[PDB]
Formats: C-alpha cells, structure tokens, sequence
C-alpha cells in the first residue's frame, strides 16, 4: 500500500484543506466572491456559486482532509442550517496556522492539546458572546429577522431573500412551541415570481381533484387515509384474487368493487366531509365519494398528509387497520384555490395556527427549488432559535472577542498550549480578515481596530461588512444568532485537530 | 536471477522495521498520533494497533510481509501492545544493524539478544504483581477496559462499557476456570443505538419474526425450541407460495396454514419453549396467522444462524420436523423479544442460562465507525484481560517496563562480557526506545523523558511509576494507572527478538529475481 | 493565495476580452463580414457578434460566457445584437486596469454596477418619447428605427404587418413589454411578401384529416397527446407471428379498440383534433385515425406539441393527453377553423379567430421563394423586437453610440463629483463607452478617435450637435438622418454587460 | 540555518576522518608510505606518533588534530597519538548524540562529565610510583625508553634522564621541571655512552678551533655591545675610494681591537656571547680572529639561545664597552670548556656557572648523526616520562588499553549519572573502545577476528584486568612492562575534550575578510 506519514500527509492535510479554504473563504459573506464551478465531467460547464458545498461536489476532492471537511461542511450546512463556506475555511486556518508551527517541529499534541481547550476557551466568552434576543417576541420578531437574511444570504440567494426574510419569519414566528418542520408546511409551486411567493395560513395540498370531488367543503371533516380506493390495501374483504379462466375477467372485477365499496361506506362511516387518500382513488369509489358529497383526494402527498393530520389535528387512516378508528381532521374550510397560475387545495380552519403552509412561487423552478433549500436552512436557525433565542455578534465580532478571550488566555494559560492556542487565537482573527478581504478592505486595520475594539472590549462594536467598516454591532441585522457560532466554532476547531492526530495514512490504492 | 546478500539483505531487511515501525512509534500510546488507512478505492479510516494498518498496508517486503504474522499473535492473546513489539521488533534490529554496522554477527548479538529477553522478563517479572482477583482487577480492568475505550474510541469510554467489557469477559472467564479464549465471548456490533450502550448478553440476540402487531408479538417463556424444520411450513428460503382453485379451496386453504402452524406449534408447544428459531422464511400473510394461530416463529433464520442459538444454549437445532427434542430445540435461561433502540424491530434476546458457548455481548452503536471503533478498541482489551483472568499478571511498564528492563539487560551486559555485553546492552537499547519513543510523539520530550524516568531507575525499580503515555501532569504508571498484563509485556518480549533471530535463520536468500512475491 | 484567481480572473477576462473584441471590427453595418472556414473547414459568412461568435465558438467559460452575452442582447431585445459584445470588454479594459491599477474586484463592480444606473439615468435624460399608443408613430417610428439600420425591404410593408400584429396583441397605450407571445409567425412556401399577412386565429400544420370535413366552423379543438393505436407488435395491428389466424383475431382485439378509442373521441365530441406529429407521438392508429375521422372530426395531424403549446394557450385549448381530457374546456372553442391550400402555394388548416385568451395574431410568411419568406421573416424579427422594445422603453434613443459619446462626457463628469475610490472607475467605467462608437467610426472608416474625442465636446455642446451617423459615418447629426433605437438596446447591452462583467470580478 | 548544521557535519566529516586512520597505532601494520605531498612531494612515511606532527591537513577541524598532537607530546613528551586517537573516539558519540538529537552544548557538556568521571577511574586504577626516588624515575624511563629509539642506551641515558629531573625536582610532586632548563646539545664525536649529563649550564656554541676558553677563570659573558676600532665603532676620518684606502683602515681596525681582545682576556670572561644586534656589524670579522686570538671563544652573531642560557641560568648581563674594560656583569664562570670528544666537535661547557638549581644540560653525543639522535629523541621522553611522573606521578598502561578498563568503568559511571549526557558519556563511555581495535587493524586480510573481541576481552577480564597490547595477552594492563605515567592519558583526556566541543561550540564556519 501507500502510506502517507504525518508531514506528507499532514501537507497532504494541508493541500486540500488549506486550497479549500481559497474559494470557500473567497466567497464567505456576501462580498464574498464567487468560483467559477467547472464541471469537468458536463463540458467544462461553468457555474458560478457563493456557496462551497456546490463546490465540494462539482469537481471532486481527493484530499481526505478536505474529504473530511466535506462532511463537515455538509454537517454544518444541515446540522447548524448555515456555516457551509464558513466551518470549512475555519479548518483551513488553523491548519495553515498550524502548518508553520508544526514545521516549527511543534508537535500536534502540543497542538491539539493547546487548541482543545482554546476551542473551549473561545466558548465561555462565546457562551458569553450569547446575547439573549428573541427573548421578547418582538425581538424574536426582528430577532429571526436579524438571522433571516443571514442564512440565506450565504446561500446563494441575493435576490428574493428579502421578500422570504419576511415570509420565513412569519411561519415561524407563529410557532413558539417549538421550531417547527412539521407543523409547518413547505409548499413551493409554479406560478407568479418569486417574489409573489405565497403563506398559505393552514394545511395545503398542492393536490386538485377539482370538481371530480367536492371542491368547497366548509367545517369540513377530514379523513386522513393511506386507504387505497383500487389497490385495496389491507383489511381485505375477499379470497385471494385469482384467473382460472379466459372470461375470469368479471368477478375480480366485481369483487374489488365490493373492497371498494366497503372501503367507501366504511370511510363514508366516518361522516367525513373531505377524503384524503395517500394512495389513489378509483373510479368505481370516487364515483362514491363524489355522490357522497365528500372531496376524495387521492395519492396526496405523504408527509403531509401527516401535516394535515398534524394541522388539521386530525388522523390518518393507519393503513385502514383503523376502519373507523382514525380520527378525523376538521378544518373551517376545504377550498381548492388558485394562487399564483395553479390551483391547490387550500386548507384554512386547522388545529394548528403555528402550522403555516408557504407557498413558494416559482417564476422557474430552477431558482423556486433553490429557493426553499435555502430557506430551509435559515428555518434550522430560526427552528432552534425558537429554541434558544439567543444572538452573538458576527462579522467577524464574536471572533475578536474569541481571540481576546484565548488571546489572553494564551499568555494567561501559557505553554505548549500557548504555543497552539495563539495559532489558535490567530485564525480567530482571520475570520475577520477574510470576509473584510472578500469585501475587499483592510483586516489588519479593521482587524487590529477591532482588536482595539475587543482590546477595549467592545463586542457591540464590530466589523461591519456591508460598508466593510469598523462598526456597531447592536444587531443591526450584522448580529447573528448564537446558535450558528457555536456550531460553527466547532467542528473545525474539532476536525483541524482530528486532522492533525491522522499522521500515518494508509493509502492503499 | 538476482542474489542481494547479507547487509544489502540486511539494508533491505532494514528498509522497512524502520519506518512501518516508526508508523508505530508515531502512533505509541493514544498520544501517539493515530494511523488513517485510505483503502485500494480510496476509503479513509482511522486506525491503531497497526497489525490493522500492517494488513491494511499492502506489503512489498517480507519483513512487512512477516510482521502482520508477527504482530498478530500479540494482537491475538494479548490483544494490545501490536504497537509496541513492531516498534520494539522494527527497534533492536536497528541496533542489531548497527552492531554489524560495528561488524558483528546478527548470529552472535541475536543469541545475546534471546536470553536478553529472558533476563528482562524475569526482570519484567517482577513488575506490579502476578495476582489480581476478581473484586480487586475489575477496577484496574475497569480502568483498563476504559482506558483501552477511553483511549481509543471515547474519551472517558463508559462505565456502561467498561464494566461490561470486563463482565462480557468475566462471564466465560469465570466459566473456562479462570481462562477464556473469544468465540466464548463475543462483540455483536449494531448502529442506530449508543456506543454507550451495550448489551451483554450470555447468548444469541437477533431481531424477531413476526407480521402483524395487531396479532400477538410476543416471546413465549424464557427458552428458544430451535428448529431447522418448520415451526411454520418451511419454505427453502426461495420462492414458494400457496394457490387455490376456487372460492372454497381459498377457506380450506387458510385453516392448512392455521393447523400446520398447530401442526407444528403442538409440536414445538409440547417439546419445550413454544418459541421458534426457523432458518427458513415464511409467507408475511400466514405469518401474522401463526400469530393470530399463537406463539410466533422467527422466520428467514440464517443457514449458522440457527446452529449459533444451537450450541451456545446447549441444545441443537430440530433438523426434521418428526425428529424432536428440546435437546435439538434450545437450551436457554432467557429468551424475549426486546427492543433493540427506539429506532427499529425488536431483538429477540436470549440470554442463554442453561449453557453458554457463547456469551454474545451486544453493542449499540451512534455510528458504524465509531461502534466500530468502540469494538475496535474491545477485542484490544478483551485480549488482555482474557490475558490477566487466564493468569492474572500485571506490569507496570510502557514507561517503566523498558527503562525497567532497559536498565538491568544493560547492567546485565557487564557481567555478561564479549558477544553479549554489546547485546544485553543494545537490546535494552531498544527498550529504551519505546516509552521514550512514546514521548516523541508526545509534546513531551523523548530523549528528555528518558532521562527521567532513567533518574527514576536510580531512584526506583520496576516501578509502579513511569512516564505518562497519558500525555498527563503527573508520570506514573500508578496515578496513570497504566499497565499491561505481565503476560503481555512479557508475550510483548517474547516477539521483537523471534524476528530478530528470524531474519538469521538459513543462510539462503537466493531467489529468482523474486524474493518478494 | 488569491493569486490564482486573479491569474485565472486574467485568463477569464483576456479570453473574455478577446472573443469580444473580433466583433469590434464586424460591429456595425459598416462592420465588415467575416466568411469563416470552420472545424468543418467550411466556409461561414456573418456580420453580428452572435452568428459569428456561436458558428464558430471553442471553450473559453468567459468566452462560453459572452456568446450568451451575446445571446443575451439577443434574447433580451431582440435587438441592439452586436452591441453588448463591444462593450464588455471596452468596460474590462477599464476593469483590469482598474485590476492592475489594483481596484478590488468586488469595489469595480458596484463601482460600475452603481454607475451603470447613473448612465441609462442620463440615458432616460438622453430619451426621446414617442406614442406607443399610436400605431401610426410605431409604424413610422420603428420602421425609422429599422430605416437607421438596414432593412426596410421587405420591412417598410411588414413594419405594417409587425405594427399591426403588435398593435392587434397590443392591450395598452403603453403596449407594455408585448413578447412575441401572441404573435405567430408560420410561412407558407408559395404566396407574396404581400401574401405574408396577419390572421386572427392559429394556422394549423397543413391540414391532416383523412376523412375530416375539409373545414369544420365553430371548432371544438380536440388535442390528441394520447396513442390512437391498440398495443403494438409489428404494427398498430398486434401481430403475434406463426400463423395467420391467432393475428387475424387479435385483429378483433385490436380493430374494436382503436374503434373505440375514437368511438371515445367522438364521445365527448370535436370538432377539430390537434394532433401533434406521429413522432411526438409513439404511433397514431390509422384504423383509428381512419375511423377517426370517419366520424367526422376534422383533425391535424403532424403539428408540433410547441404550436399545441402555443395552440394550448393563445387560444385556450387545454392540453388533452387522455379522453376524460377530452372536454369542451380542453377540447378549444375555435370561432372559425378552415384550411386554405391556395392564396399561394401550401396547405396549410387556418383557425380564423376563435376563443383566444390575449388577443391572438399569427402571420404566415409567404413569398415568391423560402428566402423571400426567410427576409420577410427577418424583417418583421427586427420590426418584431425593435417595436416590442419601443414599447417596452417608453422613449427612444437615437443610435451609433453617439448617447454614449454624450454619457461617457455624462458619467466622468460626475464620476469627479461622485469622487471616492470609484471615482477613478466610473470616469473608466463611462470611458468606455466611446470606444464601442469609435470602433464604428473606425468600422464605417473614419478617425474612431478624433471624431469621437471631438464629438464628446459636440456632446458637451447640444448633447446632440453631432452624433455618429452610420450612411456618413462622420460626425453629423443622428437626428437629421435619424440612427435612431429604442431605450433597451442601450440599456439592454448596459446592464447585461456589467453583470456578466461584475460576477468575473467575483468569480476566483 | 543548514549551514551552522552541516559545517558541524562537515567538521565531524573532514575531522573525525583523520583521527582514525590516525590508529595503526604502535604495532608491524599495513604497508608503508611513500608520500607524494599536496604539492606533489614524494616523502616515505612510518610511524605515526612523528606521522601525526608531520601530517600536512587543511580545513580547521582537521588541523585542530594536529594542533591535538602537539599538545600531549609537548605536554608529557608521551602519547602523542593517545591525545589524537581518542578524537575518534568522540566524533564517534557526538554525532550519534547529533543523531540522538542531543544538543551540541550537551554534547559539548558531556565531554567534561566523562572527563571527570574518566580522571576519576585512571587515577583510581593507576598505581604511584615516587618521583623522588631514582627507582620508577629508571622504570618509567625504562618502559618510555623501551618504547623509545635505543632499548640499549636506555642504560646510560637513564641516570642521565634520571639524575637530569632530579638535577631540576621540586620538593616531592607537582606539574614542574620543564625541559627548557634541560639544554640538550648534539655534540658530534663521541658515541651515545658518551653522551654527558652535565649538571650547570652547557651551551651549543661553537666557535673556531679548541684550547679557545678551555682555560681556568674562564667566564662566558654577554655583551649587547661588540669591540670598538676605527671601521668598527670608532670613526674614520679616510675614505675608500681605493683599495689603498681600504688597507689603511682595516689596518688600524685590526691593531686596535688586538688591544681590546686583551682586555677581554684579563676580564676573565673568556666567553663573549657577541650580540647578534650588529653596529657596524658589531664585532668585526678582523676582530673574532682577535678574540679567539685570546682563547675567547666568540662566533659571529652568537646564537641568541646561548645569550639566554647565559641569562636564564648563569645571570650575565651585558657589560661595559671592552674600551673600558668590563662592568663583569658577566656571570660567574671560573671554568668554560670547550670539549673536543676524539679531538673533534665544539661543545662550550660552562662548569662552576651560576645555576638556579636548574638547568641541567644532556650533552647528547655521538660520531654520527643518527647516533646523536637515537640518543637524544630518547632520552628527551625518558626526561619527560620523569617529568611526567614528577609532574603527575603513578602509571597507567600504554597502547590504549587501559582506556578500555576506563571504558568498562566509566559506562557504569554512564549508568549512575541518570542524565542525557549519561547516555552522551555512555556513548562515548564504549566508544573508547576503538582504539586497541585499530590499533591492531591495518595489516591485512581476512578481517574481522580480533576487533571486537580486542574489546569483548578485556570486559570478560572486567574491571581491573585487560588485554596488553605491547606484550599481547590479558592481565592487569597497568603494568604487563606496558605502561605510560597517569599524566600521559589524563593529558590526553582533557585536551581532545576540550577541542571537539569548539567543534560543538562552532555555530558556523566562516572565513575571514
């Protein structure tokens, strides 16, 4: 096999990581500045992203370090809901700090040892950087405002956000139980722009049996089933199906309509006002549900079916094991409505008022499905900033006050740690750099200021990145919510020393 | 055909001990950085003691070819230490290299070299205590048993773990007369649980069989009736259904399924247990009607699967459905359905109290690494505290060992005079590398450590102190806590001089080209 | 670290630059045209950047980047084609000295993404209005527009065509944006330029109705996006191969179906079925399509499934893949639906007005020949998009760069009073601006820097005492000869431009 | 930077190459040497202890060995390569310490732990011997002259060297009685019986003819002056245009300084010691003829040593101008002699001079050259291992030897001092080993038989007893009739100690501007 031993590897622990580093740092922040995406399997085809987890994949990484953070970017990204471009590059300061030291003969051991508890000491003054907003709703209103463009804005989405900055919020400023994925109903349709975007305030099924079934049912009770209406699930009514014969045709013909028709009158048994089926309807029952005034939906979508359920407050059918026995869903209406160009069934009268159905609207798909992946994520900050509503100085502030923090605590802890835990306390300061160096100003300036700034201890002053000045952090929108840095300091501030514990490696192709 | 002789054999011989060795020393002790292993397609994986890394290296020299034999005897009963003997073997050659560097035989130094392991195992001999008793090596084993989990897959690995690591032992290891060898004790890895949780259990423990909840899911009594037959018509885990030719033919055929299953279950009922182990898989429909029948079956049963419920409890698998026996049923103090996670089916657990050949301790797992890795780190101290309840001998050491041993082989050398005084002395030349050598991969200074713990020897023999491999404040090996088995240390002596004699022993080299396959 | 980027950002804009300059020559009627032998070693003749920069294009992203750029001002206006090739790298000769002079890429972007605003402003400044409202005014004002460029051909009759099918499609006095959406433009072979006419409803591909009535009014427009055919073999009759019989009887099988299926079709009933072509489908009963249309249905066949998407919304027949889909909704309600073989050469099925949502036009290109359909078409096109871009720019801008001439006087002007570090960029960012009308002095023949320098003060004089006039190519007044475009072509090239010019500046 | 490293490398490289090859010590090895030198000079060479002065190296760290060598010999006049050979013996640990990692100052610093430990373990094995008595004075004298050109002038040569020491010794030990005082001068004639221990000054003066200062009241005088004569220190008024007035002018140089050489014979002072300073060229070649006219003995510009001698040991001082007799500062001489052996050679003899209890003079003689120096290269170290043992007393053994009991004792030295550097003297502490290894390794073929066991033996014969080069076989080395005083080793210790560690303490070379 190929081995590749710790200083090989460990520059092969640089390679890609620190290279990484280049294109993810040189679009971390808004003014970040985008790579060019080559895909080297389609043409040479170009493609032009904010956002390093688009990069990770396009042009494939070798590196295992890099192949490493790949996960942790993808972990980041989904886990935290943001930090894609950034817990990457964090990994490859310290390395590239570490590289130095450690071709200062530094151990990593040394290393490591010293950035652990750096790592740790940077969270004491981040769990002191936390800065409780959203503890009021009004700063929870503003507070998931402060995040809302955050996240999105390092998603690649520049355009839109501001109308969603405002829709995103929204659904989940009703929540307050919890962040939630469920209640909540992600909706994204064809049809007006993508600033015509569209809150349904209820259930909704992008699903239209039209006029086929009932389509305006009020106080409508729900049916939610999994009750196949042809295929017949289980609970059957019958011998086994079987041909015997050319003209066997008929009776199993006849026979599902009999499993039909109890599954109908079984579920006309619920006294429901509106089926929803996850599976399909026939036409033999629909031709039933339909003369039973009741809308039967049918192959409606699965999780939300459950959210209706959910919303409604209602049951689902429990693969008709329940043949009465599920619930019912009851909302105030059942309306099959056309917002946008489309018309979907608008479910409005729910249990559930924190449950909110955002409609997306798509003016093309190709930006709609980018759309909501990137709102989603702000919805996991915002989801666990319901939870901990709670904020930490950003633009690159909360690392001023890290670095202070372990600064100091280099020359208050020092030794072998010192040795790392200023390396360390450096790529706190790097952060600033880089977005100030994506914005294209000067970090020793706005970093050293900002050191004065935290030196004088001022973390409600910040780097200030729109402009790209020195300036207040007084959540101006520039703050982020605690939660992100605290996940964001982390893996890197981990997976950088995991990095340095591999030193032989094995490479066996 | 080419012949490279002697010290180009040598040179060689010598192209590897040193670094895929060094691979070790970079990775002594949990300060001793790990070993990633990147696969033939490019899989990357963490990895220590390197008989992983060594067969996950792919050898082009026979001395790498020889090592993964070498180091795997250690790994084997030991279970720990594969680090230090590859070190410690890849070591003393060189110094033996550099005594022929010298102009010395390998012949006379090797020789010298043996009974220098023999001088320091008596010397190792008398390291810690060679008893330790069940009340009393638990915690140490506890320790152990974290250490090794605490080292090398969590930080402070488990009590969960470690205890149960230990009583997973302590089960057969009581049950084999103060021995045990694995198969008796055995690991069962599944994810979607903890790392942290871990289920010993003295016997087989597999998901159960059933169809539908709303029909009874349920274990009968605490013993398994085993059958390779059908507790439920058989089905030769291949396709095979049921048919009928009329309306009426699909009510007979139904009431088939209902008393086959009573057919078979009064069987199975009256001989013992009610409860099946059927290597064979049946239909998902009558399945739920053997339920509704009653006491359910486990269908789709592994071909060793069954044999391994088999033995371990005692009993056998039913080979016929007319040949019956609770002897070829199971034999078990518990059988029940349990829950493996929140996250999927239940396990059916039986926990064999009617004999164990087997005791299966069932671990669940965050990640497949990572459980992995938690069972990666066991088998390491399975090994030696199956070294320590077979003979229960511990040594200080790995700071303190060698520097221990280093000291007198190499006092021993002066009394030994002409081959062996250089030797004596360069062998324990080679145990002054490794806990020094540790220290290098340490932020500690090797060459500084050695130094200390050589005042120490001044100081203090065999000593219940050492350095730290804990990378601590404090250098012991008793306010470490570290240790080996007795055994191991001196199994661990027992390796490194086997090769170095193995590279002497015929004088014939001569190959095709091809001394290398 | 970011010296890659920077080398790559060089190696983009250079090969952005490049491909962008050969035009610079081509730029322009005066701009001469390059026959081109290709990778097929053949010989390709062309005078706009676009033709030009896709008929013989290798990959450069930059590059791939500009001839989208180039599409772009073409997929944007319609119009102004040549025009935003010139100046992307006119502003990059700005940008990478604004690079070299060490500029911060993110800084010149918004530099000029800012300054970009401030131009067209003065632009809007520059901005001439004329009636939208008035068809007359378009049609005079166009068709001048068209007369300060080439082609009044067959144009200055067809300018009453495109005039007319706009000002038909068009709601209001604005007339709005007003793509081609409602206009739909088929040719016929034989006929006249004169024969090339507006019709109120949607000429079908031919007529295909083997039985179908040769018109049918008051069209219920069926659409077939389903199979016609019982299962296939070997043919729409299922052929199960050893002796004659068993697919002789399958016949039976087959034969009833395709029956009914149109028994089905006629059913709901229709008038006229769209079809798409056989191809569009998986194969089209003829057993079927014979009885088909033996129960009368008149049909066409072999149209495309675009025309039915076209078809499915200009006149609201909703796409019918299935016979539940066949419904008086989904089957169209055609006022009128006849077919003409003659008034020319051709047959082609013309719906004559019908139930259409936005009005409706299609024009059905004729002529002596295909090219004198094809100049027919390529003078509505321009018509097409010069008109729907004066109307979508509710004034107008005399051309040959000559605003920019003023503007790039404009913008440096108040890039000194806009001061900062883009200061140095917006006067570099309007700067170049008159290159793009130089190079046309240079591609009409003239000095491109003395007339143009000059002409910046002529442009300080009466912002138009002078201008580039293209048949003089000299300093003159555009407005006495008028060159003469609407407001987007300039915009339209501008803010194209800059964003593919500001991303290359963000890409590493 | 990699330059400060390497040139340490390159030192141990260029240094420690020397200093092994520098043992085929003592021994019948390996063939002998016709020399083409660095410049192309052919020389026949044998026998390094000479081998060693005479080696021409360049680079500092290779010149820094013969810079070793002279100092031991000059030192003790014994082991000139027992200095040099052990510099193999340290480059030998300093880079395997260097290869340890060990730091140079370390390094540096264990060359003083063993020193001390080695000074410890051969003075602890060393037995006194009295450097008083005439006994180990003659048995010291007797191994060096053993081991010294003439095993059979030992005899004489041995009160000589004996009673030569014991002429200078100082009240019973101490580091004294240097061969400065001893004035060895060949004096052709004679045979090496003949060679004359003489208790006073002699000098090498040889001036013309005999009977000249042979008389009684003969003293040997300096002057910082020289005779007076017109064309000598007084004027001439005439001037040599002509050979005419050349005559007349020597002439009356020559009558005048006839009155002055009287004056030098009834000063009693029958030796002038003429000052090489010249004033007209001083003393005139009309007056030495003058001078030794009056059995004064006088040869032009007298060597300047003698003028010391006279100085140093007799106390003469320059006197008055010969015009006004003599101040007769002139030391006190009531004999000088000029000797001739078989009615040949010159040799001054000063007898009743002063003599500070010091200066004895070995007039070593002989007819030959050879015979002179056979004789006088071997008492000269029969004088210094006297002046060794006075100087520091016992005796080790020789050949190296018992460095190896040195070497046995001190690893355990290296076992208890618990440091780096007791791994650092450890690595040196075997690496002293070597040398009776090399000493017999260059002779041949078919290799490798006694090396190791060279070394293996004398640890089985353990601490007290080893191997004897010199006479072959084991036994307590320190006296097999092998020995060297414990100064000679403990000598050698120290000072190639000393100039490895420059080595260490080098940062980088450099070269000057």
């Amino acid at each position: 096999a190929d081995e590749e031993r710790a200083e090989t590897a460990r520059l092969t622990s640089f390679i890609g990581a620190i290279a990484i580093g280049d294109l993810v740092k040189s679009t971390l922040g808004p003014k970040g500045m985008d790579k060019i995406l080559l895909s080297s399997g389609r043409d040479a085809s170009l493609m032009v992203t904010n956002d390093g987890a688009t990069i990770l994949k396009n042009i494939g990484v070798d590196n295992p370090a890099a192949k490493v953070l790949v996960d942790m970017s993808r972990v980041q990204d989904d886990e935290v809901g943001d930090g894609t471009t950034s817990v990457t590059v964090l990994a490859a300061e310290l390395l590239r700090e570490a590289e130095s030291l450690i071709a200062k003969k530094i151990h990593p051991q040394t290393i490591i040892a010293g950035w652990r508890e750096a790592t740790k000491a940077a969270r004491e003054a981040l769990l002191s950087s936390a800065v409780d907003h959203g503890s009021d709703e009004v700063k929870f209103r503003q507070d998931l405002m402060n995040i809302a463009g955050t996240t999105l804005s390092s998603k690649l989405l520049t355009h839109h956000k501001d109308h969603f900055t405002k829709l995103a919020v929204e659904a989940v400023l009703r929540l307050k139980g919890s962040g939630n994925l469920e209640a909540i109903h992600i909706i994204k349709k064809l049809g007006g722009s993508l600033a015509d975007s569209y809150l349904d305030e209820g259930f909704l099924l992008d699903k239209k049996i039209g006029v086929n079934q009932p389509k305006r049912i009020e106080n409508a009770k729900i049916l939610i089933a999994n009750t196949g209406m042809d295929t017949d699930k289980i609970k059957i009514f019958g011998s086994r199906v079987r041909v015997d014969s050319t003209a066997k045709v008929a009776e199993i013909e006849h026979a599902e309509k009999e499993k039909m028709k109890e599954k109908v009158e079984r579920i006309l048994k619920h006294g429901i006002n509106c089926f929803i089926n996850r599976q399909l309807i026939y036409n033999y029952p629909e031709q039933l549900f339909g003369a039973a005034g009741v809308m039967a939906i049918e192959h409606a979508d699965f999780a939300g079916v459950e959210r209706l359920a959910l919303v409604t407050g209602g049951e689902i059918a429990s693969t008709f094991d329940h043949p009465e026995l599920v619930k019912l869903g009851s909302c105030k209406l059942i309306e099959e409505v056309m917002i946008g160009e489309d018309k979907l069934i608008h479910f409005s009268g729910v249990a559930l008022g924190e449950a909110c159905t955002i409609v997306l609207r798509g003016a093309t798909q190709q930006i709609l499905d980018e759309a909501e992946r990137s709102l989603h994520d702000a919805l996991c900050v915002l989801a666990q900033t319901v939870k901990d509503s709670r904020t930490v100085y950003g633009g690159g502030c909360s690392e001023m006050l890290m670095a202070h923090a372990v600064t100091q605590l280099a020359n208050r802890t020092p030794g072998k740690e010192a040795v790392a835990m200023e390396s360390y306390a450096k790529a706190l300061r790097m952060l600033p750099t880089i977005i100030a160096d994506n914005a294209g100003y000067d970090s020793a300036d706005l970093v050293a200021q900002l050191r004065a700034a935290h030196s004088e201890g001022n973390t409600t002053a910040g780097l200030d990145m729109r402009e790209g000045t020195i300036g207040d952090m007084a959540i101006l929108g520039i703050t982020e919510s605690f939660q992100v840095k605290r996940q964001v300091l982390l893996s890197a501030a981990e997976a950088a020393e995991v990095i340095l514990r591999v030193d032989n490696i094995i490479k066996a192709a | 055909k080419s012949r490279l002789m002697g010290l180009e054999a040598l040179k060689s011989h010598i192209m590897a001990a040193k670094a895929v060795a060094n691979t070790m020393r970079t990775s002594l002790g949990p300060n001793g950085l790990d070993k990633m292993m990147v696969d033939k397609d490019g899989d990357v994986t963490v990895t220590n003691d390197g008989a992983t890394i060594l067969s996950m290296m792919d050898v082009d020299h026979q001395i790498a070819k020889l090592m993964v034999e070498l180091s795997k005897s250690q790994d084997d009963e030991i279970g720990d230490g594969t680090t230090g003997v590859v070190v410690l073997a890849g070591a003393l050659l060189e110094e033996a290299e550099q005594l022929l560097d010298r102009g010395i035989h390998p012949i006379r130094i090797a020789d010298g070299y043996e009974q220098a392991a023999r001088v320091a195992i008596e010397h190792l001999d008398k390291i810690s205590d060679s008893v330790l008793v069940d009340i009393k090596d638990t915690e140490p084993l506890i320790q152990t048993a974290k250490t090794t989990l605490g080292s090398k897959v969590v930080n402070s690995c488990h009590r969960q773990m470690a205890e149960i690591a230990v009583n997973a032992v302590l089960t057969v290891a009581d049950m084999e007369r103060r021995d045990v060898d694995f198969e008796l004790i055995k690991v069962e890895g599944k994810v979607g649980g903890r790392l942290e949780d871990t289920k010993l259990i003295k016997g087989v423990i597999v998901d159960k069989d059933f169809s539908h909840p709303q029909m009874p899911k349920k274990v009968e009594d605490a013993k398994i009736a085993i059958l390779t037959c059908p507790f439920e018509p058989p089905k030769p885990k291949t396709k095979h259904k049921l048919d009928v030719t009329s309306v009426e033919d699909y009510k007979a055929l139904q009431k088939y399924e209902k008393e086959k299953f009573e057919e078979m279950i009064q069987q199975i009922k009256e001989t013992g247990a009610n409860l099946a182990i059927c290597q064979w898989g049946f239909d998902d429909e009558a399945n739920h009607l053997l339920l509704q029948n009653n006491l359910p079956a486990v269908r789709w049963v592994g071909g060793p699967e069954i044999e391994l419920i088999a033995i371990a409890t005692g009993g056998r698998i039913v080979p016929r459905f007319s040949e019956l026996t609770a002897e070829k049923l199971g034999f078990a103090g518990l059988v029940q359905e349990i829950s493996f996670g929140t996250t999927k089916d239940k396990m059916l657990v039986i926990e064999q109290c009617k004999n164990s050949r087997a005791v299966t301790i069932f671990i669940r797992g965050g990640n497949k690494m990572i459980i992995e890795e938690a069972k990666r780190s066991l088998h390491d101290a399975l090994c030696v505290i199956r070294n320590l309840i077979r003979d229960n001998r511990v040594v200080y050491g790995g700071g303190a060992a060698e520097i221990s041993c280093a000291l007198a082989v190499s006092q021993e050398a002066d009394k030994c005079p002409t081959l062996e005084q250089y030797a004596m002395r360069a062998f324990a030349d080679a145990l002054e590398v490794i806990p020094m050598a540790l220290s290098e991969n340490s932020g500690m200074n090797p060459i500084q450590t050695m130094t200390e713990v050589r005042a120490r020897q001044v100081k203090e023999m065999n000593p219940a102190l050492g350095i730290d491999c804990l990378h601590k404040g404090t250098n012991d090996m008793k306010q470490q806590h570290v240790i080996e088995t007795l055994i191991g240390k001196k199994q661990q002596i027992s390796l490194a001089t086997q090769m170095v004699r193995m590279i002497l022993k015929i004088d014939d080299i001569r190959k095709p080209g091809e001394s290398e396959e | 670290d970011r010296d890659k980027p920077a080398q790559i950002r060089f190696s983009n804009i250079s090969a952005a630059k490049a491909v962008a300059d050969a035009i610079r020559t081509s730029l322009g009627p005066k701009g001469m045209d390059k026959m081109i032998q290709d990778g097929k070693g053949d010989v390709t003749i062309t005078n706009d950047g676009a033709t030009i920069l896709k008929q013989m294009q290798v990959l450069h992203p930059a590059a791939r980047m500009l001839v989208e750029l180039s599409k772009a001002q073409d997929i944007e206006a319609g119009d102004g084609t040549t025009s935003v090739v010139i100046i992307a790298g006119s502003l990059l000769d700005s940008c990478t000295k604004l690079l070299q002079k060490g500029i911060h890429p993110t800084i010149i972007s918004e530099s000029f993404q800012k300054a970009l605003e401030k131009g067209i402003e003065i632009l809007t400044d520059m901005s001439r209005p004329v009636e939208l409202s008035d068809r007359e005014t378009l049609l005079n004002s166009a068709t001048t527009s068209l007369n300060s460029k080439v082609v009044s051909q067959y144009s200055s009759l067809l300018s009453p065509m495109s005039v007319n099918a706009v000002m038909k499609v068009i709601d209001p006095a604005t007339a709005t944006s007003v793509d081609l959406r409602d206009i739909k433009i088929v040719k016929k072979l034989g006929g006249t330029i004169d024969d090339c006419e507006l019709v109120e409803g949607l000429v079908l591909t031919q007529k295909v109705s083997n039985s179908g009535i040769t018109r049918v009014e008051k069209a219920k427009i069926g659409l077939i996006q389903f199979c016609l055919s019982a299962p296939k073999t070997d043919m729409d009759n299922q052929i199960v191969v050893s002796d004659y019989a068993q697919m002789d009887r399958v016949l039976r099988e087959e034969r009833a179906y395709i029956l009914n299926l149109v028994k089905q079709i006629k059913k709901t009933g229709c008038n006229v079925l769209l079809i798409q072509k056989s191809i569009l489908r998986d194969a089209l009963s003829d057993l079927a399509l014979h009885f088909l249309n033996k129960m009368k249905i008149m049909v066409i066949k072999d149209i495309e499934r675009e025309d039915i998407e076209f078809i499915c919304k200009t006149i609201g027949t909703k796409p019918v893949a299935h016979i539940d889909q066949f419904t008086a909704d989904m089957l169209g309600s055609a006022e009128l639906a006849e077919e003409v073989n003659l008034n020319g050469s051709g047959k082609l099925l013309k719906i004559t007005g019908c139930a259409s949502p936005g009005k409706t036009v299609t024009i059905v290109v004729r002529g002596s020949n295909k090219l004198v359909i094809e100049e027919a078409e390529r003078s509505i096109h321009d018509a097409l998009c010069v008109i729907r871009c004066l109307v979508k720019k509710r004034a107008l801008i005399a051309g040959g760069g000559a605003p920019e001439i003023e503007l790039a006087l404009r913008l440096t002007e108040y890039s000194r009073t806009l001061s900062g570090m883009e200061s140095y960029c917006v006067r570099a960012f309007a700067d170049a601006m008159e290159v793009i009308p130089s190079t046309l002095a240079e591609n009409a023949g003239l000095n491109p820097i003395s007339t143009v320098t000059e002409l910046r003060n002529r442009h300080a004089q009466g912002e138009k005492t002078a201008g580039i006039n293209v048949r003089k190519g000299g300093i003159s007044n555009i407005l006495e000869e008028l060159v003469v475009q609407p407001l987007l072509v300039s915009v339209s090239a501008l803010t194209l431009a800059t964003e593919t010019v500001r991303s290359i500046l963000k890409i590493d």
